[PDB]
RNA sequence: GUGGGAGAGGGUGGUGGAAUUCCCGGAGUAGCGGUGAAAUGCGCAGAUACCGGGAGGAACGCCGAUGGCGAAGGCAGCCACCUGGUCCACCCGUGACGCUGAGGCGCGAAAGCGUGGGGAGCAAACCGGAUUAGAUACCCGGGUAGUCCACGCCCUAAACGAUGCGCGCUAGGUCUCUGGGUCUCCUGGGGGCCGAAGCUAACGCGUUAAGCGCGCCGCCUGGGGAGUACGGCCGCAAGGC
């Protein structure tokens, strides 16, 4: 109930899941999707195919709002990041620019033992 | 890799200790705000060591980026 | 810190004759200067040990020089001590 | 008595009156701490690599002075008291170190 | 002494950006998280993902190295102040003033202790979910001390080059950090690698000796019992010697 037609697509990809938030040019969410939004439940959410399904689902949900062109922002390393990019490539949406915003600290906080041997 | 060009050979004679100069210093930063390594900058030990300092100085003054978003991909 | 003019002042003060830089009196004088200043620095900044080591070393040097001085000429030793107010 | 460089960034949205006031306060505080001003450079307002205090740009001054060491930090602290002042960086002067010579 | 240099050497005060957590607000809705696979857990009192603001603590990405400094422990955002050591040049001054060093005194990672603060993240103990024949564990979810600051204790370690300090002497080559110079190179100081002579049980060491010598200190005398017992000294205790 907006008619935006130009917006941003945030792909957040970890090894456990891939979730895609599509928003207006000011960054306020319109629709979102994930591995779990689609039928997948367990580890299968962290799959590239699941990321394709998530991206496509989010995209069609966005085009329902009348979306046309998006700017893609990628955060996180994991399977299905590039497959989410690849799905969004032609979803019917036009991808304008792709950017990797993945947040990295300047060594502020002590990571969990699993992530250690670093800071 | 990345032997295509070096920053020291690219420009002329410049003061490394001047933090107020953005045009020169921007060349030593990467695509992101990161400071380029030796093989990229072409500088020497002492030179690089000074460049780091003046770059960080400029960063505090709001003249240089601490970090940037990577495009393309 | 210690400027050039202070150092020169004390050097020309304790010299045995004009031109003298490194005679024992001058050395003990300089060492006294640095020791005093450093001790003042250490009254505050009590947590700075690495400088305190420097102090120990300087004191040791001064003591060795003075010991040598009293071994050689006792008169100059009495004079130097009375002048610098060291030892009491 | 050492030679320092004072860096000051102000609010780019300032009108002439308030800006003149700010620079007056800067001069006054400078002389109050006993700093003779060797020279000055007004670079005007420039673009910032990252927003400082919600502003995309900022007004840059520059000073080269000779002042007593003991007061230096205080001087800096003084310049920070103002609300319109964003960044203050006091740097000891140094001979220019060149490259490609 | 004079002139000059490099440096994460130390202490005090400031200050910057990234990120994490929490809080407020916007937009949005059915999950998020996590694993080998899962469950606990969190989420319709609206989470996750996204944007804006705020609060607070801790650590400083790139530079960054095979690098530097320090007696060792150890030291890394940036700015100033206070301060230690050290190297080179000049060949100016004193004229053996030297070396080592039982005992003493000081310093001494982490953990630990005392009093008071602080507490974002992490996390012994603990509380749970899994796995397992069991699982007082590995894996997952929470989580207190603690980790941070001030003052005072504690005195340990694979406190390691497993190599006490100082001086003299004995082929070179190669890379490197930092001075100087008639600057492709020569000459000091430091860090590495390969190697003459020689040493070594061998591995290896080899002008940064584990070579050739001199001086002084510490130490060893088969394994287990045992770094235990007893005594003494130190400590608030743990405990240390
Ligand atoms: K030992
Ligand atoms: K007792
Ligand atoms: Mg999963
Ligand atoms: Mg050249
Ligand atoms: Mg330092
Ligand atoms: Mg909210
Ligand atoms: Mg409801
Ligand atoms: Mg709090
Ligand atoms: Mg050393
Ligand atoms: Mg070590
Ligand atoms: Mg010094
Ligand atoms: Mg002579
Ligand atoms: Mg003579
Ligand atoms: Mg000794
Ligand atoms: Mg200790
Ligand atoms: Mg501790
Ligand atoms: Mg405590
Ligand atoms: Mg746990
Ligand atoms: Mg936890
Ligand atoms: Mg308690
Ligand atoms: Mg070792
Ligand atoms: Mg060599
Ligand atoms: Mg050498
Ligand atoms: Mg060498
Ligand atoms: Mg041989
Ligand atoms: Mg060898
Ligand atoms: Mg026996
Ligand atoms: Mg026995
Ligand atoms: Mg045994
Ligand atoms: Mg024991
Ligand atoms: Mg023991």
């Amino acid at each position: 109930k907006r008619q935006v037609a130009s917006g941003r697509a945030y792909i957040h990809a970890s090894y456990n899941n891939t979730i895609v938030t599509i928003t207006d040019p000011d960054g306020n969410p319109i629709t979102w999707s994930s591995g779990g939004v689609i039928g997948y439940k367990g580890s299968r959410k962290g799959t590239p195919y699941a990321a394709q399904l998530a991206a496509l689902d989010a995209a069609k949900k966005a085009m329902a709002y009348g979306m046309q062109s998006v700017d893609v922002i990628v955060r996180g390393t994991g399977a299905g990041r590039e497959q989410a990019i690849r799905a969004l490539q032609a979803s019917g949406l036009q991808v304008k620019s792709i950017v990797d915003d993945t947040p990295v600290p300047h060594n502020g906080c002590r990571p969990k033992k699993k992530f250690r041997k670093a800071s | 890799p990345s032997r295509k060009a070096k920053v020291k050979a690219t420009l002329g004679e410049f003061d490394l200790r001047d933090y107020r100069n953005v045009e020169v210093l921007k060349r030593f930063l990467s695509e992101t705000g990161k400071i380029l390594p030796r093989r990229r900058t072409g500088l020497s030990a002492k030179e690089q060591r000074i460049l780091a300092k003046t770059i960080k100085r400029a960063r505090i003054l709001g003249l240089l980026p601490f970090t940037e978003k990577l495009v393309r991909k | 810190p210690i400027t050039k003019e202070e150092k020169q002042k004390v050097i020309q003060e304790f010299a045995r004759f004009p031109g003298d830089t490194g005679s024992t009196e001058v050395q003990v004088a300089l060492l006294t200067l640095r020791i005093n200043r450093l001790s003042e620095h250490l009254k505050v900044h009590k947590k700075d040990h690495h400088s305190h080591r420097g102090l120990l070393m300087m004191v040791g040097q001064r003591r060795r020089l003075l010991r040598y001085l009293q071994r050689e000429d006792p008169e100059r030793y009495r004079a130097l001590i009375e002048k610098l107010g060291i030892r009491g | 008595m050492r030679r320092y460089e004072v860096n000051i960034v102000l609010n780019p949205n300032l009108d002439q009156s308030q800006l003149a006031l700010e620079k007056e306060i800067i001069q006054r505080a400078l002389e109050n701490y006993g700093a003779r001003v060797e020279k000055v450079e007004e670079l005007g307002l420039r673009r910032l690599a990252y927003p400082i205090a919600k502003d995309p740009q900022g007004y840059f001054l520059w000073y080269q002075v000779e002042m007593p060491e003991d007061r230096v930090n205080d001087l800096a602290r003084e310049l920070r008291i103002r609300d319109n002042v964003r960044r203050v960086m006091v740097v000891k002067s140094q001979e220019p170190f060149l490259a490609n010579a």
